[PDB]
């Protein structure tokens, strides 16, 4: 009510036609909406998941999970802020980090992808060991 | 920080 719900972007069909499609007992759990998130191309991580948890627990109701997905807009996000992450690994500024370095740092910080998850997207990519790490930051945030 | 971006992109990516 409060949230931003009128500016999420996103078909509203789809926003209510996935909670229905994963709803149980008229609340989703926020691994489902995360999930319907994804599917309407927004991009949640832990600290999105774990502001809602802290408001309204694990399952949302239809209205919760509409103020959840308004959380999920990240409008702030940018191409540049993902390519000087990486940058700082490239500490002999070849443009390039290889697909191992990428699997290293996905894999160990953050919200940490498992190793398949991480190796899947890196193949996924590119069928080369170096990746232009510019451009699949490019890639990923479209 | 922005690593948690970098992740968010690729899993909606993946989904
Ligand atoms: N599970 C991650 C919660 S905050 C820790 C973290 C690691 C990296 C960043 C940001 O890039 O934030």
């Amino acid at each position: 009510s409060v949230a931003d719900i009128q500016q999420l972007k996103v078909d509203e069909s789809d926003v209510r036609i996935y909670f229905n499609e994963k709803s149980s007992g008229g609340k989703i759990s926020i691994d489902n909406a995360s999930y319907n998130a994804r599917k309407l191309g927004l991009a949640p991580s832990s600290i999105d998941e774990k502001k809602i948890k802290e408001l309204y627990g694990d399952n949302l109701t239809y209205e919760q999970y509409l103020e959840y997905l308004s959380i999920c807009v990240h409008d702030k996000d940018n191409v540049e802020e993902l390519i000087k992450m990486f940058a700082h690994f490239d500490n002999n500024c070849t443009g390039y980090l290889t697909k191992s370095q990428m699997k290293n740092i996905l894999t160990t910080w953050g919200d940490a992808l498992t190793d398949q998850e991480a190796i899947d997207a890196l193949n996924a990519f590119s069928s080369e060991d170096n990746i232009d790490y510019k451009l699949f930051c490019e890639d990923i945030l479209q | 920080g922005s690593l948690l971006r970098v992740q968010a992109h690729i899993r909606k990516k993946m989904v």
